[PDB]
């Protein structure tokens, strides 16, 4: 399974919302009935960190600006008034079948 | 929670290695552990994926036959060994943790199989490195 | 010492569990001349002494909001009224131009002529070439201009019209829900109960109690009481609780009449499909209506508000809802036939929540009759309900409420609900649920079984 | 504690005395017990459609065929045919459960059972099929041996 | 992402393997015939009824054979034994030479003309036998 | 061209034979109540012929007598339901005209049979 | 299903197969008729258009393909009230 | 297929008439109608 996003980079306004969506070849929904849809972070030198673990639901420490949607293939991540906190690394992660493969990764930065 | 690496440092090509990744409070026999991979000014990989009950480890395509994986339920401890080792493999070996517990390995009657499941992650580690090099 | 699998069977166990569950009403013989929308009749014989076992010392979460049986039975409501109209006269041939005019007659003996009309059109007959002329009546919330003047019936720019057939009755009959074997139904007979939530008092049976699936919005017509207060269950645990149902302990008898003499005559459209179309009145023409005793009605308003401050403590205020149709803003229900919808604007105007706290006789509420029935919330299916000679009156019990609670400051408006027919099959079913009983289980003793 | 289902609630060790209530419920009383579901046959012959309550006839006596016999064949295939509390050659796996005995037969419930021996079932019920077919094997030709 | 752990017997594994070990899995064929995948965690559908004709054909089938099981003296168990006597124009083999050396489907196909015949002289001997059964205990 | 061999016992045959002759051939019999010579119509014709032998088989399951033709239970047999001696019952008369005979006492000796097996005890 | 479906390899054995004397495809083509059948019945029937058709081919960098295949044709239809006609085109 | 490209016909006796060829790599068929036509409704009758 391959993984590819829009865009690579992103360039915004502190207060404004944005959005980054992610691309799969085959539909990620298992036999389950769920998907299998990741969303991480990572800052620059630091350690990766879940923001939202399936299509819709967040992690149990994560601000609720984090919002998930998206079926079958078409998926997004709609931040609501990005801020300071909301910059570096965001990636795409299937667990559909091995091996388990991780996205292109986008860079989220503003304008100095 | 907290998750604990060591282990890595300097080698040659053609050497020997044994990362760990030592866990803290946990019951451990429940969860299922991984091992990604981050080259320098790259994206994260996948490398390999041990179940809890030990039994059944997969690995990736390009690392196939050179690896191994292993587990102690009682020390509480990751045990990824390495073997003929190349030069593109200078990266960052984080262990991992799914978010959420497999259960028991589930008996299929019709085909009398084992299956077991996997998923995502919480709680990488702290990240140590491999990195080869000739002198 | 060792020790070895054993086998028990007949362990009382469950698992939470979603089935098909059978009618069960009560036995009554074939009358031929009659029949009900219901079957009631292709039900299994309810059984004369039934059982319910109490269960000591076992918790169960239910959950009236998310319950299985609520979904079940609202399509089944729908399925035997869309069963017992099939084999009815479709009503094709009249959708057309209407030449529709007034009617053409010391004050108090005609009241409601601006409700009626008389209506007049060509219609067809069993013989292809020749075509009649009928003179029926028609209410005015049957038709649509065309801009005496020539215009036409609502329903016929979206939707085909189906008579109903004359020799089937509109009337409930209490059913029950009994589960198949190996399965059970768990009741919970602990009272100050919110609907969601752990129950203590629980209990087995194997059906329910006697439902009657009666049509009506903003009140909960013939229902079953709460013993002891008023109770009042929310959609939410947050702030955003926008259903209300509230639960009378006490009825509110509510007489409701249809003081008019209608005459039916038929009309033959086709070879043997005849039309049963209004035909004169005989007699005075008075407007329908409904009485609800004052003060008797007045003193279980004051009980529900006094249950609806231990949930809010804001000032409580009760609004006429303003904005929508005919169907959404009224008390719809069915009267022997007659589909009636009547004018709640004169019961929610009150004003309460100063602190805690005079009959003045009866509270007329005007009300309108239809003849075209888009019965649920869907179009391309409506029906035609044929007249009913002579006169109609219905006398009914109020047994509840369903309330839209309404933002900026300390305000709570709650203004009477309706639409959503699911509502009035929750509060019958809110406690009731359904197990799947798995009596084999395994543990282990220190038997070992005898073999050599 | 006599009476349908009332049992439970109690410890296993006395809800597992009282076991009669609940097999003649889920032997007699579910297909032999009832005649009455031919007296709404011939109300169903009176009317010439068939109704909505007639399907669900159908899939409640399906139903109540399949709860039936899925419970007798998996009591057939082992050897505990005809009886309520039935010893095995199988020994427990304390990787099942390494609870003692006190705990499980005085301070806990069927119910919790249920919610705790559940996803261990299947592989226990491949063993119990498995050592009675050695079972049945080993008394063929021990019989044919004299 | 699942991944298969150990293997035990599955159904029809014992096809073709002989006749003595194609009999120690009995009951991996016995567990799969009652409930299929019909059996999961609006109405009249050409799939509904198709669905519906699926589990009462299942049960008719599984009926018939534990029907004739019970006419017999062998009612919920696996491997029985009667007393009527092999005949030789049945089936003339040796031993050693339909069990270690013959499958099941290969002594299917060789006695399915004489099954009818078997089966009358294991419920005659049935019969024969309960009557015995009960006039033994008249003393 | 289709001969005909040998002859056995068909399906009533012994109808007309006395009662120690047909209890010989209860095999026959017992084969032919569910399998049969055999759209929505067509399943409920269906469902009553596998509910018609399971009720059958659940009562024989109440009482002792479950996988078993002949089976005996320990009620005794009360000499006011019939007084006939054991040879003019086993040796002088057919089953149809028993069934004639102690047609008005079925529902009471089911009664007993039931009620013996709960008081096992056991 | 909650397990996707499987595959059991057989050792040992051998079978005839036969893909012109095979129901499965019978049974297949019945079901794919009667699945089609049901889906048209709810549908509008549509006895209106049997009536006469009067039209002109089309009207009109040039568009100049298409002029021999296709052209709007205009037809008195039934309305709503099965006493007035309406005018309407169509391709 | 797996192999190379298998034919299947009915029987080898001069009356076959049919014959299922089975490929190994596809010919990608793209294909299409070029026009932006539109859809207009029109009533003929009670909703229809
Ligand atoms: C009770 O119970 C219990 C439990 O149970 C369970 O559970 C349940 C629930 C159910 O399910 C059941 O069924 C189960 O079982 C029990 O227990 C058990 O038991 C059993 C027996 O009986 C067992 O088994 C066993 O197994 C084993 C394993 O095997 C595997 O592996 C191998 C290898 O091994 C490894 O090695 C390594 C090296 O290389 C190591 O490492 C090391 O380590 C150390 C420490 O230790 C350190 O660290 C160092 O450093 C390092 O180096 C490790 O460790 C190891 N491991 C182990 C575990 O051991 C191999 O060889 C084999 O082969 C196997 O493998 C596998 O295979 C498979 C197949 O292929 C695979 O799969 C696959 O994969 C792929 C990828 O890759 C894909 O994915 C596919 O799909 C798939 O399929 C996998 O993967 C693999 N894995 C691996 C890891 O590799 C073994 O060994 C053993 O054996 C034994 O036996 C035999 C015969 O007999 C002999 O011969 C030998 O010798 C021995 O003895 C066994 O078999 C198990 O384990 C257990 N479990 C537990 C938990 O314990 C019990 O038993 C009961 N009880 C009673 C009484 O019974
Ligand atoms: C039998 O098999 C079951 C599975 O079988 C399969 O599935 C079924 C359906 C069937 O299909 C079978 O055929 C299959 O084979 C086993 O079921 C497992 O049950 C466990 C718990 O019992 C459960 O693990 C938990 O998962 C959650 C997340 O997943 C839940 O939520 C998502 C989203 O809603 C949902 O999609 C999931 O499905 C799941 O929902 C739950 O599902 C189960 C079963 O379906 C239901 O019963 C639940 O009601 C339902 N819950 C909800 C809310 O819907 C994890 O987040 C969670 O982990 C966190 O919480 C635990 C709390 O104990 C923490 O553990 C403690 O950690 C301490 C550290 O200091 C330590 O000191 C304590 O000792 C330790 N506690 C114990 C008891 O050891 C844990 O560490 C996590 O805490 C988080 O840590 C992070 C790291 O720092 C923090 O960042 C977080 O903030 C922090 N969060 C909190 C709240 O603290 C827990 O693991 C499995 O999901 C479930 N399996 C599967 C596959 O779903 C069952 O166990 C088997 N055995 C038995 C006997 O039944
Ligand atoms: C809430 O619950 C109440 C209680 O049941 C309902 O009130 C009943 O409503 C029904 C329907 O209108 C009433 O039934 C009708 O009664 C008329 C009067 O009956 C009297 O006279 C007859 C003999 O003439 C006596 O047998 C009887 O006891 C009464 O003394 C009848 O004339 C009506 O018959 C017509 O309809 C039937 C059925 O369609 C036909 O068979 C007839 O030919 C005839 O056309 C009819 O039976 C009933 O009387 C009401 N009961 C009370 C106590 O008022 C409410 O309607 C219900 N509310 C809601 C919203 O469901
Ligand atoms: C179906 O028709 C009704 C009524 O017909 C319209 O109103 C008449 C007064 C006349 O002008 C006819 O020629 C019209 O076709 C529609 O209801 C009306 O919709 C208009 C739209 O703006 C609105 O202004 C009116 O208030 C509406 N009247 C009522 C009583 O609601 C209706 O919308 C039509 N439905 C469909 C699906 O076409
Ligand atoms: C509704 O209430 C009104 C008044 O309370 C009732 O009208 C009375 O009807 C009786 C019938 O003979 C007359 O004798 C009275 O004089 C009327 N009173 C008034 C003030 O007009 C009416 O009948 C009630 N309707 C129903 C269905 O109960
Ligand atoms: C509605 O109008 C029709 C026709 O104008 C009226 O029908 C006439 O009623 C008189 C009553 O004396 C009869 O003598 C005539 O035979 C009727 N038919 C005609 C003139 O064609 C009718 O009375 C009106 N009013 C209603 C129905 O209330
Ligand atoms: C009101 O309608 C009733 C019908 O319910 C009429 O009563 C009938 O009148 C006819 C005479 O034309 C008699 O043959 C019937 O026997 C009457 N039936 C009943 C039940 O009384 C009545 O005439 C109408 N008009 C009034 C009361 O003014
Ligand atoms: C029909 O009745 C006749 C009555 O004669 C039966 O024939 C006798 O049956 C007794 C039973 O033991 C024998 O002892 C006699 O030898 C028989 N008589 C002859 C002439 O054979 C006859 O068996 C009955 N029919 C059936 C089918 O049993
Ligand atoms: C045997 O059958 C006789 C039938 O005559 C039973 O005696 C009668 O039973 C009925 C019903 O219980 C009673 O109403 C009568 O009063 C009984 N008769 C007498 C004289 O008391 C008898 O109970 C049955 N059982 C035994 C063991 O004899
Ligand atoms: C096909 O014929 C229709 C006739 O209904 C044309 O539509 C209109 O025709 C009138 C008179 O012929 C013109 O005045 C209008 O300009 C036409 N167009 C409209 C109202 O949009 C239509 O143009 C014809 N050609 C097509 C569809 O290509
Ligand atoms: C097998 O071969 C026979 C030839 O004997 C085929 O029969 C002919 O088939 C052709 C086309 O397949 C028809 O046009 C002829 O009419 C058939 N002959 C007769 C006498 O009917 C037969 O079709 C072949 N088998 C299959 C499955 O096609
Ligand atoms: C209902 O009551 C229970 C216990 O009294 C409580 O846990 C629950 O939150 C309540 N729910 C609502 C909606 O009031
Ligand atoms: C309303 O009830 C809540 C809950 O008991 C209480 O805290 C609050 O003070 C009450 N409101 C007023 C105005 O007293
Ligand atoms: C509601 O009450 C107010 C004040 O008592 C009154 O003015 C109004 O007319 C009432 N509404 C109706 C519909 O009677
Ligand atoms: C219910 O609980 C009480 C309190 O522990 C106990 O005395 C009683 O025996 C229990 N009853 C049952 C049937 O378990
Ligand atoms: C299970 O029980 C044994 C004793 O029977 C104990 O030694 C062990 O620690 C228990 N397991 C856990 C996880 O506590
Ligand atoms: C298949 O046959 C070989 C020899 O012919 C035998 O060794 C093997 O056990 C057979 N496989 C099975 C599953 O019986
Ligand atoms: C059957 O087997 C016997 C071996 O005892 C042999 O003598 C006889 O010829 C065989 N019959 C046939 C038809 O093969």
């Amino acid at each position: 399974i391959v993984m590819t996003q829009t865009p690579l980079s992103l360039s915004v306004t502190p207060g404004q919302p944005a959005s980054i969506s992610c691309k799969s070849s085959e539909s990620l929904r298992q036999s389950n009935g769920k998907t299998s849809l990741y969303w991480y972070r990572q800052k620059p030198g630091q350690s990766p960190q879940l923001l939202v673990f399936e299509v819709s639901n967040r992690f149990s420490g994560v601000s609720d600006r984090f919002v998930g949607s998206g079926s079958g293939t078409d998926f997004t991540l709609r931040i609501s008034r990005v801020e300071a906190e909301d910059v570096g690394f965001y990636y795409c992660m299937q667990s559909k079948d091995f091996p388990l493969t991780f996205g292109g990764g986008t860079k989220v930065d503003l304008k100095r | 929670v907290q998750l604990v690496e060591s282990g890595g440092g300097v080698v040659q090509p053609g050497k020997s290695v044994r990362l760990s990744c030592v866990v803290s409070d946990f019951p451990f026999s429940k969860y299922p552990m991984y091992w990604v991979r981050q080259a320098p000014g790259k994206g994260l990989e996948w490398v390999a994926a041990i179940s809890g009950d030990a039994w059944h480890v997969v690995y990736s395509n390009s690392v196939q036959g050179r690896f191994l994986v292993s587990r102690d339920n009682v020390k509480n401890t990751l045990y990824l060994e390495m073997n003929s080792l190349k030069i593109e493999d200078t990266a960052v070996y984080r262990c991992a943790r799914m978010f959420q517990e497999s259960g028991p390995p589930r008996l299929d009657r019709w085909s009398g199989r084992n299956y077991y499941y996997y998923s995502g992650m919480d709680v990488w580690g702290q990240g140590t490195t491999v990195t080869v090099s000739s002198a | 010492n060792n020790l070895w699998v054993t086998v028990y069977y007949g362990v009382p166990v469950w698992r939470d569990a979603e089935t098909t569950l059978f009618c069960a009403s009560d036995a009554k013989a074939y009358d031929t001349e009659v029949h009900n929308v219901w079957a009631t009749h292709a039900c299994v014989p309810t059984d004369p002494s039934p059982q319910e076992i109490h269960l000591a010392n076992v918790t169960e979460k239910f959950d009236m909001w998310k319950n299985s049986m609520v979904e079940q039975m609202h399509t089944d409501i729908i399925s035997l009224w869309d069963e017992s109209l099939k084999p009815c006269v479709k009503l094709t041939p009249l959708c057309i131009t209407l030449n529709c005019t007034n009617i053409t007659r010391g004050n108090l003996t005609e009241e409601g002529k601006e409700e009626l009309k008389n209506c007049s059109f060509n219609a067809t007959t069993e013989l292809r070439d020749k075509i009649q002329k009928v003179h029926s009546l028609f209410y005015r919330l049957d038709l649509v201009e065309l801009n005496t003047s020539m215009y036409r019936l609502i329903n016929c720019n979206t939707s085909a019209i189906t008579q109903a057939c004359p020799k089937v009755s509109f009337e409930p009959i209490p059913i029950h829900y009994c589960a198949p074997a190996g399965f059970a139904i768990l009741k919970c007979r602990e009272k100050e109960f919110n609907g969601t939530g752990p129950c203590k008092k629980v209990s087995t049976v194997q059906c329910t109690h006697g439902i009657k699936p009666v049509v009506s919005t903003q009140l909960l017509l013939n229902g079953s009481l709460a013993e002891g207060k008023v109770k009042i269950r929310c959609e939410n645990i947050s702030n955003n609780a926008k259903t209300i149902l509230v639960q009378l302990t006490t009825p509110v008898r509510i007489n409701c009449t249809r003081p008019s003499n209608n005459t039916r005559t038929s009309i033959r459209i086709g070879p043997g499909q005849s039309f049963y179309a209004t035909g004169d009145i005989i007699g005075d023409i008075r407007k329908a209506y409904c009485n609800v005793s004052e003060s008797e009605w007045k003193e279980a308003l004051g009980k529900v508000v006094e249950q609806l401050r231990n949930h809010f403590n804001k000032t409580i205020t009760f609004a006429s809802s303003s904005g929508g149709d005919l169907e959404i803003t009224t008390h719809s229900f069915n009267c022997g036939g007659e589909f009636f919808y009547c004018n709640t604007s004169s019961l929610f105007n009150s004003t309460w929540d100063g602190n805690s706290a005079v009959p003045n006789g009866t509270i007329t509420l005007p009300c309108r009759i239809k003849q075209i029935i888009n019965m649920w919330q869907r179009t391309g299916q409506a029906m035609y309900a044929p007249p009913i000679p002579g006169k109609i009156r219905c006398d009914s019990n109020i047994t509840g409420l369903i309330l839209i609670r309404d933002n900026n400051n300390e305000s709570e408006t709650f203004r009477p609900g309706g639409g959503d027919m699911r509502n009035n099959w929750r509060s019958e079913l809110y406690k009731y649920k359904v197990v799947k009983i798995d009596p084999l289980g395994v543990a282990p003793t220190g038997a070992k079984r005898r073999v050599v | 504690l006599f009476g349908f289902l009332g049992a439970a609630g109690s410890t296993m060790g006395a809800a597992s005395l009282t076991l009669t209530v609940q097999a003649r419920q889920l032997l007699s009383g579910i297909v032999q017990q009832q005649s009455n579901l031919l007296r709404a046959i011939e109300a169903q012959q009176h009317l010439l459609r068939l109704t909505v309550w007639g399907i669900k006839q159908l899939q409640a006596r399906v139903l109540a065929v399949e709860r039936y016999l899925s419970d007798q064949q998996l009591l057939g295939i082992w050897g505990c045919s005809g009886k309520l509390i039935c010893t095995t050659n199988v020994p427990w796996n304390s990787s099942w459960s390494n609870k003692s005995q006190d705990e499980i037969w005085n301070n806990m419930t069927w119910l919790q059972w249920d919610k705790e021996i559940s996803n261990y079932t299947d592989t226990i019920y491949y063993l119990i099929e498995k050592s009675q077919n050695q079972q049945e094997v080993n008394e063929k030709d021990l019989l044919a041996l004299d």
